[PDB]
RNA sequence: GCUGGGAAGGCCCGGCGGGGAAGGUGGCUCGGGGG
RNA sequence: UGGGCCACUUUUGGUAAGCAGAACUGGCGCUGCGGGAUGAACCGAACGCCGGGUUAAGGCGCCCGAUGCCGACGCUCAUCA
RNA sequence: GACGUCGCUUUUUGAUCCUUCGAUGUCGGCUCUUCCUAUCAUUGUGAAGCAGAAUUCACCAAGCGUUGGAUUGUUCACCC
RNA sequence: UACCAUCUGUGGGAUUAUGACUGAACGCCUCUAAGUCAGAAUCCCGCCCAGGCGGAACGAUACGGCAGCGCCGCGGAGCCUCGGUUGGCCUCGGAUAGCCGGUCCCCCGCCGGGGUCCGGUGCGGAGUGCCCUUCGUCCUGGGAAACGGGGCGCGGCCGGAGAGGCGGCCGCCCCCUCGCCCGUCACGCACCGCACGUUCGUGGGGAACCUGGCGCUAAACCAUUCGUAGACGACCUGCUU
């Protein structure tokens, strides 16, 4: 499974109706995927690990993108995940600040790849929820929990280093 | 593998291209370091090897076995008639090294000096420096020359004196003189420049250049031996008597 | 652009400046790079010195006179980096290598010209400020360059002359401002034309 | 040192991006690289924005963090920024830059003639000024 | 993990006058003046009071390795303040078993010469750092008093002297001769 | 009186790493360093002008030593200026690094 | 066109309101500097 | 033609081997081309002679075509990175 | 540093048979140069069951040196 | 020609291991993180050997006859040959957790340096910048100018040495009040839609002819000698006073 920016889907599925149980139960997952094809694939993966159910003897009765409920309010997100290193597998709890749930999960994927060299096929996201400010554990979010927060932008590195490529004056980094 | 017995290096690699010298005189290649606190003086001289003899002196070396006893030591005799300063060259130091800024020669340069300037004095018309001493005796040339002196004073860092030996006082067949740049040390550039132009066209004795019982350096060209093999040239071990294609390899 | 491009090496990173110079000099563009003793290299001075001493160790052991030539001047070190980035075994690369010229300090066809700056190779732009760097002049002097004191004194002379010229230029600019304040009443008709089309805020 | 700070109510100038050349109020801060951002009087709806894309000005509005658009809009209007800006000389510097970009060919000709005459007059006055300032004969 | 702001503050007494030309501290108390350039560290320094004279140093998005430098800069400035108010004195005692260590102070407290260290004939001469004055104490017998304003210069001179008198090819658990820093105090003690 | 052409530089031929295609030329036009600025030059005539030994006939003039290879800009080549052009004969390799004129002919402005 | 017959968002001081809390506003208590 | 050799997976002897011996498929041999700097076998793709367009594998500081994006988020300082 | 266990090296000997059988002169010594470091000595150090003297264990380090003989074709060896 | 005789054999820099200083991280401690120190048969350089398809300063530069050469000419007429190019920027030092500019009071043999104070800072005293700008003439006004423009016109002075090859200023006289901006008036091959036009440029290099003024009248190599040299070349020497 590759990436991009992720979307959250809810995928609801069931086993196929045999003439023993004419109404098999429905199951629902929240799945963070680049698109709905990857969403259905990851659904069948997870539900096959959990229940004895395969894509052949089953169906997707619904696969639909969950939109962000409040995409203009900055939320804290707690991610409960498991992954596996080159050695055995580990449980983990991360915290992020974002506007969207899928944005925070994408942030978690790039962060796990950065800090633990973990690939997306190694990561399994098992819980994601919206944390308030007073329930957070990580200092990288609790330092932004301040109502009168204030900081400068100290060392502004020039970015247009090629427009111009040859100038006569050296750039300034204080602004 | 493993030459099985240690022996040091035959000969020195700090001395090779082991070729004929490109000069006959002997270039200084390093003069003494300048400090302007000293008086103005010269730093080198040009002599001729006469021969060797030996002496007897009494040694004053406390703790040594030859203390207050007489020894015999070999000496070398170098004939050094006074050298005539006839020119002066100035150098400026650049980030590419040290380049010659301006030379000034004197009026009435001698014939052995001009002999140095010619490769065949017999067939020549002996015309060297005639138009130069013209500008020395002139007055428009004279203000040009002092302007060159003043420019040398305000820009140069190293001045040297061009002096020749006077071969008419020597028992040698050679009448052609030897010229040499001798660095002037110990002063400001203005001070050493007026000192050198005072000494211009003039004789300088080895009594004034050197002194009694000081230690100096001798620069020269080693006695010539021609094309030699490795046994004479590098002092490698001779091969045993029953060696087919030669022993001295 | 048919004129020579004159760059100031002080404050620039070696390989980045070399890459910019190499592409320019392949595209044409006679380039002079002055003050190659002010070029910076990232990484600390010791490991840069060790890299140079390993380069000094590289030697054709049959004939070191034939072997790789370890140039010591900072100008020639920069020139050899651009040589490494050029295709110098071809006539095109040799023509570009001839189109480039490098100097230690600023010699006097170029001390009275405007020097340009390449911000994509500047140390303040390309390095984090909490990182060690080295100076090409100090590195060259400790691997065997002879002429960093004479270059320093000549640069001090050049800086004094540049200060004098800059004070002249400032007096001229003050006079020009005074002249605008004097005859503004006869250029008010022309000034408003320029303000209308975006010159003269 | 550090006269401008990233804070709630700080007005920034969006320089590149889809909202380039715009004015923006900082509503909140999202984690060290982005800010929740809303320009209601400069027609920029609320979104996340990088500090690399914004440049801080000297104007600071007054509202609590994560307030609504009507609150940031009336805080903009009471001491409106569209008249403080534009009569700041940053903004008219931008304005001169864009009209110089829009300058046509006949306009370029008229600018050339006007600038040529203006430089003639200024140069003659400079020559008179320095030839009068050389009148110095004091011991 | 980058802390948004790490900062701390140094109080300044009334008799000292400090000036900040950027990241360059000039301290101007009664025993002279000192000056230190901190332009290898990216911090900001500010004077606050008009009759209380606090000095804040701020770090602004640093990690751990550069958050150490805040407290280091403040301790350096406090050592400067102590050096111009009271001035540093290092008392170092000479320790010997058999051969008495003879110390002579050449010109105006700027050179020290140790003669009979471990019965050796070599005379070791240590040049003091500029602005550090060495003397022989009068209160106690075999003791150097070296004083100055810069703690770095005084302590480096003391370490210079201490590593000058060192024992070689012997047991340094026996052969304990040398000159060792006994205490690091001030002058005027108030 | 006045220039009336924009100055470009023959940067090289169209090529991969180990194969060059000499029917297309790569041109670096002075002042343009993005594709959406190369859009202006997209059909303009371009010329490699050079001198030789013998005299050639000049249209509307007397014979002289100048010769011209004509071509035109065909499209953009990669994210930063750098158009690719197509000449009547393939350009000589001694022209790499040299000047090529872009002539403001057929005009769309 | 579809979607949660889009999600959010804008305006209507949204209005009768009902609660709740801190990344706590005003008001107060305490600590510092300016008339 | 009846000397074969190499690679994924399986596999025998051997401490192992660019060792010896099998199974299956593909290759090389008999095969050039793009990439892997370089290379019988790898990766892409198989070839009449050309123009235009677009790609694969692979790349895009400079050699060297292409990031001269105001690319995104982190991690890392190495006196053998 | 026992029982165990992880390595490196190609100065040992094997294992293999890819190159060479229309030929790559096959042991040892002599001679001569250069390299390596896994340092015996010397320079600068740290440790000790380092009091001194002597020695041992480590570190930076290959700049410099590392011999004369008896016996044996010997490489190795052994002795003066 | 011999350790088989005799003589000579050298100085610094950055630092390694290590030992430390100040000092956080971690209200303590800590050679370390930032910042300092001492430090070696190592390394690099010096000293010494060679001296680049690398430079420099200076000397002399061709006849007693027609005989060459150099300089001052835009001084002229032309020939070949190599082609590039198609306005210029004549300059602070730099900092980047900060800069730039201008003034009132102290100090430097009435300019430069500080301390106030005032501006600007996504650089406008701005390289995304600045300066030049060309169709040409003719009648006719208006302001800009008038203390001016132009003489490869003369003479003199000053500055520039790192590769100065340059730049600046005064005095003599000689032509114009034209040239810069806004206007009036008409004319020029207006070559009938079409490419290499437009500069640098009187470009660089090489032979040759005419034309005047100022000047100059040499060396190298061979041959011959020498023997400080040498396989041969090379090298060191001498040759009517
Ligand atoms: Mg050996
Ligand atoms: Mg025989
Ligand atoms: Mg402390
Ligand atoms: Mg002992
Ligand atoms: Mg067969
Ligand atoms: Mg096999
Ligand atoms: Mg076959
Ligand atoms: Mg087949
Ligand atoms: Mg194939
Ligand atoms: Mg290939
Ligand atoms: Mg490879
Ligand atoms: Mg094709
Ligand atoms: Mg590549
Ligand atoms: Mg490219
Ligand atoms: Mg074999
Ligand atoms: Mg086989
Ligand atoms: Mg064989
Ligand atoms: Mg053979
Ligand atoms: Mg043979
Ligand atoms: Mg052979
Ligand atoms: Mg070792
Ligand atoms: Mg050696
Ligand atoms: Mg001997
Ligand atoms: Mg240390
Ligand atoms: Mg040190
Ligand atoms: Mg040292």
């Amino acid at each position: 499974k590759a990436s991009g920016t992720l979307r959250e889907y809810k995928v609801v599925g069931r086993c196929l109706p045999t003439p023993k149980c004419h109404t098999p139960p429905l199951y629902r997952m929240r799945i963070f995927a680049p698109n709905h094809v990857v969403a259905k694939s990851r659904f069948w993966y997870f539900v096959s690990q959990l229940k004895k159910m395969k894509k052949s003897s089953g169906e997707i009765v619904y696969c639909g993108q969950v939109f962000e409920k409040s995409p203009l309010r900055v939320k804290n997100f707690g991610i409960w995940l498991r992954y596996d290193s080159r050695s055995g597998t580990h449980n983990m709890y991360r915290e992020y600040r974002d506007l969207t749930t899928a944005g925070a999960v994408t942030q978690c994927y790039r962060d796990m790849g950065a800090r633990h060299r973990a690939r997306a096929h190694s990561i399994q996201i098992m819980k994601v929820e919206e944390i308030a400010a007073s329930k957070c554990r990580r200092p990288a979010v609790k330092q932004f929990h301040d109502s009168k927060i204030k900081f400068p932008l100290p060392h502004r590195v020039l970015r247009r280093q090629h427009k111009p490529r040859f100038t006569t004056k050296r750039p300034n980094t204080f602004f | 593998s493993h030459r099985k017995f240690s022996a040091p290096r035959h000969g020195s690699l700090g001395f090779l291209p082991r070729k004929r010298s490109s000069r006959h005189r002997g270039k200084v290649k390093s003069f003494p370091k300048d400090d302007p606190s000293k008086p103005v003086h010269l730093t080198a001289f040009l002599g001729y090897k006469a021969g060797m003899t030996h002496i007897v002196r009494e040694v004053d070396r406390p703790g040594s076995k030859v203390n207050k006893k007489e020894v015999v030591e070999a000496v070398t005799i170098v004939e050094t008639p006074p050298m005539v300063v006839v020119g002066i060259v100035g150098y400026v130091e650049t980030p590419r090294g040290l380049r010659t800024f301006k030379t000034v020669f004197a009026e009435h340069i001698s014939d052995e000096c001009k002999r140095r300037f010619y490769k065949n004095w017999h067939k020549s018309k002996k015309k060297a420096f005639t138009k130069y001493c013209k500008k020395w005796q002139d007055e428009d040339g004279k203000k040009q020359l002092e302007k060159d002196f003043s420019s040398m004073k305000k820009y140069c860092q190293v001045i040297r004196v061009i002096a020749h030996t006077q071969m008419r006082l020597l028992p040698l067949r050679q009448k052609k003189a030897h010229l040499m740049e001798i660095q002037v040390n110990g002063g400001t550039v203005a001070e050493k420049l007026d000192w050198a132009r005072e000494r211009l066209e003039q004789q300088v004795p080895v009594n004034q250049v050197f002194g009694q019982d000081e230690m100096i350096d001798v620069i020269g060209v080693t006695k010539g031996k021609g094309y030699k093999g490795v046994t004479s040239r590098w002092h490698t071990k001779k091969l045993p008597r029953k060696t087919h294609r030669g022993l001295r390899k | 652009e048919v004129q020579v491009l004159v760059l100031d090496g002080r404050g620039h990173l070696l390989g980045r400046l070399a890459a910019i110079v190499a592409k320019q000099v392949l595209l044409g563009r006679k380039v002079v790079v002055v003050r190659c003793e002010g070029i910076n290299i990232s990484g600390n001075f010791y490991r840069n010195k060790l890299k140079y001493l390993a380069f000094l160790r590289k030697r054709m052991n049959t004939n070191p006179s034939r072997g790789p030539y370890h140039f010591r001047a900072p100008s020639r070190i920069f020139w050899r980096t651009v040589r490494g980035m050029l295709p110098h075994k071809t006539k095109r690369g040799q023509a570009a290598l001839d189109r480039l010229k490098v100097f230690d300090g600023i010699p006097p066809p170029y001390d009275k010209k405007k020097r340009m700056v390449v911000p994509a190779a500047l140390k303040v732009v390309r390095l984090k400020p909490t990182r060690k760097f080295a100076y090409l002049g100090r590195l060259a002097h400790e691997v065997g360059w002879k002429y960093q004191a004479v270059t320093a004194t000549l640069e001090e002379k050049r800086k004094e002359k540049a200060k004098i010229h800059y004070r002249k230029k400032k007096q001229l600019m003050r006079l020009r401002k005074q002249a605008e304040k004097n005859v503004e009443k006869k250029i008010d008709k022309y000034t408003e034309v320029l303000k209308t089309h975006g010159l003269l805020v | 040192v550090f006269r401008r700070f990233v804070e709630v109510g700080r007005v920034a100038y969006v320089s590149f991006g889809p909202h380039a050349g715009k004015l923006v109020a900082i509503v909140d801060v999202i984690d060290q690289n982005r800010a929740l951002v809303d320009g209601p009087c400069t027609q920029v709806r609320r979104q996340a924005m990088p500090f690399k894309c914004m440049q801080l000005t000297d104007f600071i509005l007054k509202f609590p963090h994560s307030a609504h658009q009507k609150y940031v809009r009336q805080a903009w209007q009471k001491a409106d920024i569209n008249t403080k800006w534009a009569a700041t000389r940053w903004a008219k510097k931008i304005e001169a830059r864009e009209r110089k970009a829009k300058m046509t060919d006949f306009d370029r000709f008229k600018v050339m003639k006007a600038k040529k005459m203006r430089n003639r007059i200024i140069k003659n006055e400079v020559k008179k000024l320095q030839k009068a300032a050389l009148l110095k004969a004091s011991p | 993990m980058k802390t948004i702001l790490s900062n701390q503050t140094v109080d300044i007494p009334e008799n000292v006058d400090i000036t900040l030309k950027g990241r360059t501290v000039i301290v101007k108390g009664p025993r002279g003046t000192l000056r230190r350039d901190f332009n290898h560290i990216n911090v900001e320094l500010s004077l606050l009071g008009k009759k209380k004279k606090r000095l804040r140093v701020d770090k602004w998005w640093g990690n751990r390795k550069e958050l150490a430098t805040v407290r280091t800069i403040c301790s350096h400035v406090q050592n400067m303040i102590k050096g111009v108010t009271l001035g540093f004195r290092y008392k170092m005692r000479s320790v010997y078993a058999h051969f008495p260590i003879n110390v002579v102070i050449q010109e105006n407290g700027s050179l020290v010469e140790i003669r009979n260290f471990l019965g050796e004939k070599y005379i070791r001469r240590v040049r003091m750092r500029p602005g550090v004055a060495c003397s022989v104490s009068q209160a106690q017998k075999d003791e150097l008093i070296l004083e100055g304003n810069d703690i770095e210069l005084v302590s480096n001179s003391a370490a210079l002297i201490q590593q000058a008198t060192t024992v070689k090819n012997k047991d340094i658990r026996k052969f304990l001769d040398g000159i060792y820093v006994s205490e690091k105090g001030t002058v005027q003690q108030a | 009186s006045g220039r009336l052409w924009s100055k470009a530089i023959f940067a090289g031929y169209k090529r991969g790493l180990r194969n060059q295609r000499e029917h297309t030329a790569l041109l670096k036009i002075e002042g343009v360093y993005a594709r959406d600025e190369t859009e202006f030059y997209l059909g303009k005539r371009c010329a490699y002008v050079y001198k030789a030994k013998n005299n050639t006939v000049t249209p509307g003039g007397k014979p002289n030593k100048t010769r011209v290879i004509w071509g035109k800009v065909t499209r953009a080549h990669g994210n930063s200026g750098m158009v690719r052009a197509k000449f009547r004969s393939n350009l000589p390799a001694k022209a790499i690094g040299h000047r090529i004129r872009v002539m403001l002919y057929p005009s769309r402005i």
